[PDB]
């Protein structure tokens, strides 16, 4: 029952990439710099 | 929060709108206003009869100005 061991320890570290990538997609304060 | 909007290139068809609207405004805004000067100016021609022992010339037989041009 449940997950294996690498089953889990590979859900830990995709999931801690994946919020990495969505935490990156974020905008800075100035991100659309448009051009006047 | 605001995020990123991954969308694909719409500069180039925005390119290509922006270049296909301004030549065919190019040559076709100076068309416009040229048919409205001679319509206002000039005008179509009003039916009339043929005068005496006289013989039309061969545009003289069309009403609208361009089209007898
Ligand atoms: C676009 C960018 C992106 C690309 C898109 C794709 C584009 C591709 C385009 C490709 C190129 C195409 C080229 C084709 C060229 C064709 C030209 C042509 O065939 O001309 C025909 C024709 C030419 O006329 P004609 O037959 O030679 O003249 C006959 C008469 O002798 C004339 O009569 P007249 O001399 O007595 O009239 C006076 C004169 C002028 O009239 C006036 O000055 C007065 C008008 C009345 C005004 C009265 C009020 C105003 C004043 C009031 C306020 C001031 C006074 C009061 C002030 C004090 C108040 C106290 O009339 C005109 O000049 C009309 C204007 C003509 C313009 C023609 C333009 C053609 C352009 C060709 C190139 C295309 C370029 C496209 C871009 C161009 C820019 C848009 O022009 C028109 O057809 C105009 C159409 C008018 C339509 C009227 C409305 C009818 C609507 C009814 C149907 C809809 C009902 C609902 C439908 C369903 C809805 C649900």
């Amino acid at each position: 029952s449940g997950y294996t061991p690498d089953e889990k320890l590979r859900l830990q570290q995709l999931r801690e990439l994946r919020r990495r990538w969505l935490k990156d997609q974020e905008l800075s304060p100035r991100e659309p710099v448009l051009p006047p | 929060k605001r995020l990123f909007i991954i969308k694909p290139s719409g500069f180039y068809d925005r390119r290509f709108l922006k270049l296909m609207r301004f030549y065919i405004l190019l040559t076709g805004i100076p068309v416009a206003i040229g048919i409205t000067l001679v319509n206002v100016f000039i005008g179509e021609a009003e039916l009339a009869d043929i005068p005496e022992g006289y013989v039309p010339e061969h545009w003289e037989y069309f009403k609208h100005p361009i089209s007898r041009w």
